[PDB]
């Protein structure tokens, strides 16, 4: 679907933000 | 040479006749037999004076002159119509189209505005008997019809008109309408006017004439609210004749 | 429309347009993460 | 010391990081030109003119003389995937060093090299800095001018036999048509730069600002400013900013107008026709109708004591009446058959309008650029029904926006760099009010 | 001490009761200009024909209008977009007729009040203020530009930018209803929201800072004189303020940093205002209010009218009466 | 009300026979008018000539009748004007110009049928909203 | 034009009654001080 | 004496036929087989001193001739009103829909 | 009259303007 890329993609985005915050990272 | 429309644009020679060079003196000459046309008959009004009204006893009021304030609009162009012999060597001029009348505004002194419809619609213009040739001396001298200077859905600023509008003054329920009956029906005036034009350059070659002009028709009535003015036009004109 | 190879991929490109608007948005993930520093 | 919502501004002397937001953010443009054209093209009928689609940049494309033949007809989609594939591979190669240098890089690179470091107050490095993208800037006007000479082409709205892509053999040189544009009245029958209405001029153009681009970017990287203009400026990040603030919002302003009157390089063949355009083909919509009717259109008067379909400009041209009076400067390759030295010529009108152009006025006058925002084509009153409204209309209003927008940048920025420069832009001295210590006014 | 030195020092003095400034310079003469022709012309200037259908309407008082009806006449829509100085008319009176004065008022006015804003900076910097009440001024100078300018520009003649009148500027905009429909634009909603946020922002300050005046004076005596111009310490109790509505809302929904207060008035009537210019400024290249006109149809398909039809319907009623005489053609194009 | 098989029943061709279209022709008929028809005849009007609507009763007075499927589908094919002495297919879209109006081109048999039928059932939905203009709005 | 007559008496104390009102608070204002 | 003359002429026959020196030339696409071909003829060749002169244009067909005789009773002919017929009126009366 | 009367009322305001500038009560700090 449409709707199946656009999550993984607007998914990719908080993604990031999640392993570094928890790795304890550069933010 | 021919110019192009990107040399005449912007500079107001669009609205002005050609000319023939004043080496142009020449005569056209007419076979009874054949058949003509006027290809383009062009007529620039260069000054309009307006009849004044002399108010007390029987004085008769002069023709003054007046200011253009509608710019370089003016002109008559591509009027085209047949050019007859008739059984008296006499030539007639019957105008069938073209760009035939120009709204005028001029303005007298005092700040009056007069609107006019310069016209040649319907135009018949006749010579004298035995002309068999066109020369610096021929003279055109007809007559044509002046409609109403506004069409009949024209509104007044109330909303009043002949074929369209309101038929009352609306904004005035209970007022008597006697007073404003002449306001209230509007009326569609045809008049004629008259023209002379006086062939001065002829070029023999080309069948091109030019030469002067002076009409003499009324000016707009505001679909009868008020009475029309006298207006007296003067200007050049240009003509191209071609056997059929 | 896509030339037929790639024909597999109209769903995705439909949405690859929006995805600069996405890093607007990510600023302010990123922003809310650190508590706005 | 800046809040979280002046954030960017804590990279004014980091020029490292300052890198990468630049370069990161030239992905994002490059990407977007991409991903876009793609989704232009996956939506693509060739059936349909392109902007009854939506279209905004394939018709650039196009214009170019890519993918098109005689009469804007598309012909072949593949030069479209392929300026959208390569803008979106290399939006990742930018995204991929502008996070590198914002994110691992050195944060300021004055230490790692003096070529690439620099102080903004450093006018030498400054110009020269600015020369270097002046020289690139001038490269860019040339390959415009190969691609018309050398490669191809571009596409010709004005071309005979309904337009067509076309070899540009001999660019306008002759400076004063070139900078005769640039001093034509902006006011209407002249327009200034939007009036361009032929491809020898647009490519002369190109050879000129290429050349003036090099060479001014050649004479600033070797000069360094005299001393007026080190008085006349404020030298400061910001300050810079604040300068190309301002050009980019009078750029946006023209090219608002460029898109809304140039049907030359917006050919209306793939962005719909302007406002002008569609206003003119409407009269000569209905003059033909009635012709056809029996009417005779040069004499007859309207409702005003006006001709209804004929009447003079002004300066005497014979253009068409009613309210598209007003748009009588047009020009357009439908319509300019019919003009002679007076205007449009009566003998023309009657016996040499073509079916072609017939055709052409009627989808004209019903692709006028008006619609609503939620894509109802017509006037405001107009039923639901159309959708459309013209790329003329999207590309003039968001450029005006964007532009507005750029301009209040600008002075935002330039009032706090003139500030920042003579040290009061946090605010007044308590102890030292310049007002305080001058005479009263009265 | 030289010539210039002294008259740029007098140009850019502080001590002169008036700022004169660099953008003083072009705004006196412009503004001087623009305001003694539009007194003249609003009292005597004669018919104008704005539509170009020799249709002259008349604007000054001494051709019958009072201070309502009265206004300075667009230009003719012959004229368009041309530029109609004094001295491209054949006479004054031709001039007059085609409505020069419009033109010469709006291009000098449009740039004086340019300058009015550049001067604003100017001053503020002469007197080591921070620098962006101009900005705020930017939003009204959008606002007239949009009306003078830029929608004639979309629309090709000075003939439908605002009348320099009081009935003129309703005519005005009850035509942008019936050809734009302003009323179903967002960014008119936005300015909307601006103008009634911004009056309602006007009351509610006002009204806080003097419920809570600090005890100065007796009843005797305008408690305005328990202020001085000048003193250095405030005049209200904020801290009072805030107490009481953060009561009336809840206690976040309050302001208690004065310099976010302010700045938050600034910002809501001037960010509103630039909307609506912009939303005029897009509607002068016809991108249009919403069109929800039929879109509620039935099983069968029958049309249920919604408010936005009955909208429809009287937009249609201005559609077909203005400018009764200047349609020759179904379509008002433009 | 709703969209019944009565409403969906219209004429065939001039001998009186009737067809009964189905709710999704209709709906196609809908969607293939706006998409090659609506620009010039949005609401059953004629934009670049409103002395001729796609009324019905105005229909029935054309030259071949057009106020059935057959006449219908011949006017897509080859046009002529209302008395049809002229053919105008070089000024009118058609599947005989689909060469210059490049929306026919991908118009099939039942797509003609389809637009045809939308124009027939329409003003019986409608009334006189259907060719009527904006007075009817 | 056909206007009210006391249109202009209206207009002239509606101007001049509320002005003098004014004028007299002041000048009485100035000379106490 | 001050009379509305396009309300006069809704008392003739000009208010209930086509009046074929008068009318304008859309209201020849009532009747099968009129417009544009014949009504353009028609209109050129205006005025007519009855009804059946129309049938004397020269160059008309027999099919049309047999058109006009089918429509003669849907026609009538007034006094020409110039009102009515200047301006080019008779081809565009400035009314659409 | 009523000509004269917009225009009188038009002037006595601009006149006001000149004094509410050049002969406003000066402001005096503190
Ligand atoms: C540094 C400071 C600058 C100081 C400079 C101050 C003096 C400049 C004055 C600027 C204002 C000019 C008004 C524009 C008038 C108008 O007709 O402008 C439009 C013209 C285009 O003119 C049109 O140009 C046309 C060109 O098309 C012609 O040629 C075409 C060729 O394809 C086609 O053929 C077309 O059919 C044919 O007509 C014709 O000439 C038209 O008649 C003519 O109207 O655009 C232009 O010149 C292009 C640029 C104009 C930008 C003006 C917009 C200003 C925006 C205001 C910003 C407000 C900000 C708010 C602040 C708070
Ligand atoms: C080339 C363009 C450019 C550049 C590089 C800068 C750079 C800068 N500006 Mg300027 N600015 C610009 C244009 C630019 N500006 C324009 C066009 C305006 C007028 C609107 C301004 C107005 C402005 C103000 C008022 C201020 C700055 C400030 C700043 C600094 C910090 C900004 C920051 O961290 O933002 C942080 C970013 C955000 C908080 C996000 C903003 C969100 C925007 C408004 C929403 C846009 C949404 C969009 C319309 C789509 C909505 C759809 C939805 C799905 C999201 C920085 C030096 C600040 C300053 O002076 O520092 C010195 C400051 O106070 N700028
Ligand atoms: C800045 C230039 C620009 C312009 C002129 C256009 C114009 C257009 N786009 Mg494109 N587009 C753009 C940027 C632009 N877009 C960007 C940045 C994106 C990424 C989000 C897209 C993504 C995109 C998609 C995915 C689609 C379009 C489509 C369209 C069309 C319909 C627009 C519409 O209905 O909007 C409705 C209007 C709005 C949503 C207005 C929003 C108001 C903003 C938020 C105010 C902001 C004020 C401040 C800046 C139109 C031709 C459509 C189309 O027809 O495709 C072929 C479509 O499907 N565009
Ligand atoms: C084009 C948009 C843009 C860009 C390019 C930047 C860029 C930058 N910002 Mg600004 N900023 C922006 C928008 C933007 N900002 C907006 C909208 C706001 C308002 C919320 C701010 C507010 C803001 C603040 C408050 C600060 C910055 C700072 C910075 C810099 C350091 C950030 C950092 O270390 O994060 C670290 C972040 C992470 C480790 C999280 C992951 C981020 C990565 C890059 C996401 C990339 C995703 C992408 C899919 C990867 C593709 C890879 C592929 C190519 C291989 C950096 C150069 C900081 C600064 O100046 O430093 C001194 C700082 O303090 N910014
Ligand atoms: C304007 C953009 C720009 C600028 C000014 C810089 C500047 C710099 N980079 Mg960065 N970088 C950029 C873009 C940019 N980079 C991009 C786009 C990428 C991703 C591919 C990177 C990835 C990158 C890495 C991985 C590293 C740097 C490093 C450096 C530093 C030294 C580079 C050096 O010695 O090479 C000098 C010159 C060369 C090596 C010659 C290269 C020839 C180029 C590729 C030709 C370009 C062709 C054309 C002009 C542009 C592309 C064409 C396209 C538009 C079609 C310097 C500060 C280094 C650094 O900081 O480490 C501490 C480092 O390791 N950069
Ligand atoms: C991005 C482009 C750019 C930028 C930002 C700069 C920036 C600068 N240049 Mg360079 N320059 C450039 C391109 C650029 N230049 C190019 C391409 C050339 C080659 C032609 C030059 C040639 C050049 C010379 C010869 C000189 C500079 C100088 C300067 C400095 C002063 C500029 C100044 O005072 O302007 C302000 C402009 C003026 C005071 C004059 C205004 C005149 C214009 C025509 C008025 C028109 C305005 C009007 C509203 C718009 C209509 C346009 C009109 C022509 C129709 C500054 C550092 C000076 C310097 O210090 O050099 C070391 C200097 O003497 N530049
Ligand atoms: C000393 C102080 C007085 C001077 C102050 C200024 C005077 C202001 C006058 C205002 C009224 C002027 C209107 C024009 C009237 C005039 O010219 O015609 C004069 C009109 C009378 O009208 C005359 O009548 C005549 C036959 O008798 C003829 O018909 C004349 O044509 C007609 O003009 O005067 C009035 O009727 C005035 C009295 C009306 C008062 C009752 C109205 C109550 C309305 C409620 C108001 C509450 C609003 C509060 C707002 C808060
Ligand atoms: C403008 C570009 C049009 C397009 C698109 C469509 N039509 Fe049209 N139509 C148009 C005109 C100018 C006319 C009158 C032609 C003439 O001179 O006689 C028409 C007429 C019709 C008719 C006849 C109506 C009648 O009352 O007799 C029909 C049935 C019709 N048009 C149908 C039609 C269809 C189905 C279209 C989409 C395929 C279509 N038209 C498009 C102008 C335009
Ligand atoms: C092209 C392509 C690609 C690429 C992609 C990418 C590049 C992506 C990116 C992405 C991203 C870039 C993403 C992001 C996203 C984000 C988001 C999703 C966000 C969200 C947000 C939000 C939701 C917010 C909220 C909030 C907060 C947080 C705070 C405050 C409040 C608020 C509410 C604002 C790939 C690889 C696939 C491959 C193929 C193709
Ligand atoms: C720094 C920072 C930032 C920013 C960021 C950025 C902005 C970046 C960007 C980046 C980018 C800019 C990226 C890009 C990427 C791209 C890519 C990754 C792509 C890929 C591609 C592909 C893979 C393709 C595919 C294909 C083909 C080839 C063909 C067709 C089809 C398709 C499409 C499928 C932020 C704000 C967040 C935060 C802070 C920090
Ligand atoms: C390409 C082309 C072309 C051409 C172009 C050209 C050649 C251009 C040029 C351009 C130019 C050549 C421009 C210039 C500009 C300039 C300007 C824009 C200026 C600016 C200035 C300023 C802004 C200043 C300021 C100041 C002052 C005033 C004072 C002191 C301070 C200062 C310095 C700040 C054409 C059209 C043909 C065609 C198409 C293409
Ligand atoms: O709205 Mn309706 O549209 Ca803009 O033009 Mn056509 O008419 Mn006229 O002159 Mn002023 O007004
Ligand atoms: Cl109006
Ligand atoms: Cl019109």
């Amino acid at each position: 679907a449409q709707l199946t890329m656009i999550a993984m993609i607007g998914i990719a985005g908080p993604m990031i933000i999640f392993l570094l915050a928890v790795r304890r990272g550069n933010l | 040479q021919t110019l192009t429309y990107d040399d005449i644009v912007g500079t107001g020679l669009a609205n002005k006749c050609p000319t023939l060079d004043d080496t142009a003196r020449g005569a056209y000459p007419i076979d009874s037999s054949q058949t003509y046309r006027i290809a383009r008959l062009c007529l620039q009004p260069t000054t309009f004076l307006v009849k004044e009204e002399p108010k007390n006893k029987r004085q008769e009021a002069e023709f003054v002159p007046t200011k253009l304030v509608t710019r370089e609009t003016t002109s008559l162009d591509q009027i085209q119509g047949e050019l007859k012999v008739n059984s008296d060597g006499s030539l007639t001029f019957v105008e069938e189209d073209g760009i035939d009348f120009q709204p005028v505004t001029v303005q007298m002194a005092g700040g009056e505005r007069i609107p006019l419809l310069f016209t040649v619609k319907n135009l018949v213009a006749s010579t004298q008997p035995n002309v068999t040739s066109i020369t610096t001396s021929t003279d055109f001298k007809g007559e044509f019809n002046v409609p109403s200077y506004r069409t009949a859905n024209f509104l007044d600023p109330k909303g009043r008109g002949l074929a369209s509008g309101y038929d009352s003054a609306i904004a005035l329920p209970q007022a008597k309408e006697e007073e404003l009956a002449r306001a209230n029906v509007k009326r569609f005036s045809l008049t004629k006017g008259q023209i002379s034009l006086n062939v001065a350059k002829v070029d023999g070659r080309t069948g091109e004439i030019a030469g002067t002009f002076e009409s003499e028709q009324l000016s707009d009535d505001d679909m009868g609210a008020h009475e029309p003015h006298e207006v007296k036009i003067q200007g050049v004109f240009y003509a191209s004749i071609e056997p059929a | 429309k896509l030339p037929e190879a790639y024909a597999i991929f109209d769903p995705l490109v439909d949405v690859l347009p929006v995805i600069p608007v996405l890093f607007l948005a990510l600023a302010f993930v990123w922003q809310a993460a650190v508590g706005f520093r | 010391g800046f809040a979280w919502w002046a954030g960017n501004a804590r990279l004014i002397n980091l020029s490292g990081k300052l890198l990468g937001a630049h370069v990161a953010h030239a992905g994002l443009i490059v990407f977007w030109a991409g991903a876009m054209t793609l989704f232009e093209l996956a939506h693509f009928i060739p059936e349909k003119p392109m902007y009854e689609q939506g279209l905004i940049l394939i018709p650039h494309i196009a214009t170019l003389g890519w993918g098109v033949g005689p009469g804007g007809e598309v012909v072949d989609t593949f030069p479209f995937f392929v300026v959208g594939v390569v803008h979106l591979i290399s939006s990742a190669v930018l995204g991929f060093g502008g996070v590198y240098h914002a994110i691992r890089g050195p944060e300021t690179l004055e230490e790692y090299s003096s070529f690439f470091g620099y102080d903004w107050k450093d006018k030498n490095k400054m110009t020269t800095i600015l020369g270097f993208h002046l020289i690139v800037l001038g490269i860019g006007a040339l390959l415009l001018v190969a691609k018309a000479m050398f490669f191809g082409g571009l596409y010709d709205t004005w071309a005979p036999g309904g337009g067509d892509v076309r070899v540009i053999t001999n660019p306008t040189l002759d400076p004063r048509v070139i900078f005769g544009y640039l001093l034509k009245s902006p006011f209407g029958g002249e327009g200034w730069i939007v009036s361009v209405n032929n491809l020898e001029d647009v490519v002369g153009g190109h050879i000129w600002i290429g050349l003036i681009c090099i060479a001014g970017g050649i004479w600033h990287i070797l000069t360094t400013p005299f001393g007026w203009a080190r008085r006349a400026f404020i030298w400061s990040g910001e300050a810079y900013l604040s300068y190309s603030l301002g050009a980019l919002s009078m750029m946006g302003f023209i090219a608002t107008c460029f898109v809304w009157f140039n049907n030359t390089v917006y050919p209306s063949e793939f962005y719909g026709p302007t406002g002008p355009e569609a206003s003119q083909a409407q009269a000569m919509t209905f003059l033909i109708r009635d012709q056809k009717l029996g009417a005779n259109v040069g004499s007859a008067q309207g409702p005003t004591g006006l001709g209804k379909y004929l009447m003079r400009s002004p300066t005497g041209e014979i253009i068409f009446g009613g309210e598209t009076m007003r748009f009588w400067d047009f020009r357009g390759p439908w319509l300019e058959p019919l003009r002679g030295p007076n205007g449009l010529d009566l003998n023309k009108i009657k016996n040499d309008i073509q079916p072609w152009q017939e055709r052409r006025a009627a989808e004209y006058m019903t692709h006028a650029p008006l619609g609503s925002l939620n894509s109802v084509g017509g006037v405001a009153t107009e039923i639901n029904s159309v959708n459309f409204v013209s790329p003329r209309s999207w590309l003039a209003t968001s450029h005006f926006v964007l532009a507005f927008f750029f301009l209040v940048g600008h002075l935002w920025h330039a009032g706090r760099a003139r500030a920042a420069a003579a040290g009061f832009e946090k605010g007044i001295d308590r102890e030292s009010e310049p007002v305080l210590s001058m005479p009263s006014l009265d | 001490a030289n010539l210039w030195e002294r008259f740029c020092n007098w140009v850019t003095s502080t001590d002169n009761r008036l700022y004169v400034g660099w953008f003083g310079v072009i705004m006196i003469p412009t503004l001087l200009a623009a305001t003694i022709c539009f007194v003249i012309a609003f009292i005597a200037a004669p018919p104008v024909d704005i539509d170009g259908i020799r249709e002259p309407v008349s604007g000054s008082l001494l051709y019958g209008n009072n201070i309502i009806t009265g206004a300075v006449v667009p230009s003719s829509n012959a004229i368009g977009l041309h530029f109609y100085p004094i001295w491209e008319a054949a006479s004054l009176d031709e001039w007059l007729y085609n409505g020069g004065p419009y033109q010469l008022i709006i291009f000098h006015f449009l740039l004086g009040a340019s300058c009015y804003m550049g001067r604003q900076w100017e001053l503020s910097y002469r007197l080591g203020m921070r620098p962006w009440i101009c900005v705020a001024y930017s939003a009204p100078l959008a606002s007239a530009f949009a009306v003078f300018l830029i929608y004639p520009i979309g629309q090709g003649s000075f003939s439908d930018g605002m009348p320099l009148g009081i009935s003129g500027t309703f005519n005005f905009m009850i035509v942008f209803q019936a050809e734009h429909n302003i009323l179903m634009h967002p960014f008119h909603q936005l300015g909307v929201a601006g103008v009634f946020g911004g009056a309602l922002f006007c009351a509610m300050h006002g009204s806080l800072v003097t419920s809570s005046l600090i005890r100065e004076t007796t009843e005797t005596e305008s408690a305005n004189y328990g202020y001085k111009f000048g003193q250095e310490e405030e005049t209200y109790n904020i801290v009072a303020a805030h107490g009481y509505f953060g009561r009336l809302i809840f206690q976040y929904a309050s302001f208690n940093n004065s310099r976010s207060l302010h700045f938050f008035l600034a910002a809501w009537p001037v960010v509103g205002v630039w909307f609506t210019a912009l939303g005029i400024s897009t509607m002068a290249f016809n991108l249009n209010g919403f069109n929800f006109n039929h879109s509620v149809i039935d099983a069968k398909g029958n049309v249920i009218n919604t408010w936005a039809d009955i909208i429809n319907r009287a937009n249609l009623g201005m559609e077909v009466m203005h400018e009764r005489n200047a349609h020759n053609f179904p379509l008002d194009l433009a | 009300a709703e969209l019944t098989p009565e409403v969906l029943t219209v004429p065939l061709n001039s001998e009186g026979k009737t067809i009964t279209l189905t709710e999704k022709q209709y709906l196609e008929g809908k969607r293939l008018f706006q998409y090659a028809c609506a620009s010039c005849h949005v609401g059953g009007i004629t934009k670049t000539n409103p002395s001729l609507d796609l009324r019905t009763e105005t229909l029935a007075l054309a030259t071949p009748p057009r106020d059935n499927i057959e006449g219908l589908v011949d006017y897509m094919k080859n046009p002529t004007t209302y008395d049809g002495e002229q053919e105008i297919a070089e000024v009118h879209p058609s599947l005989r110009s689909a060469d210059i109006f490049p929306k026919m081109r991908n118009l099939t048999e039942k797509d003609l049928v389809a637009i045809a039928g939308h124009i027939l059932v329409e003003p019986k939905i409608l009334g006189d909203k259907w060719g009527g203009g904006k007075v009817y709005y | 034009m056909e206007v009210n007559q006391l249109g202009l008496i209206a207009t002239a104390l509606f101007v001049l009654v509320p002005s003098v009102f004014l004028i007299i608070l002041y000048v009485q204002t100035e000379s106490q001080q | 004496e001050l009379v509305n003359v396009v309300d006069e002429k809704l008392g003739t026959a000009y208010g209930e036929k086509i009046d074929l020196n008068n009318t304008n030339i859309a209201a020849f696409i009532q009747y099968r087989g009129l417009y544009p071909t014949l009504a353009k003829l028609i209109v050129k060749n205006a005025p007519y001193e009855s009804v059946e002169d129309v049938l004397n244009i020269p160059g008309l067909t027999e099919r049309q001739k047999q058109i006009l005789r089918e429509n003669l009773e849907h026609f009538t002919v007034t006094e020409v009103e110039t009102a009515l017929v200047e301006g080019g009126d008779r081809y565009n009366n400035g009314l659409y829909k | 009259m009523e000509t004269i009367t917009y225009v009188f009322i038009f002037a006595c305001i601009i006149a006001l303007f000149f004094f509410a500038i050049f002969f406003r009560e000066p402001p005096r700090i503190t």
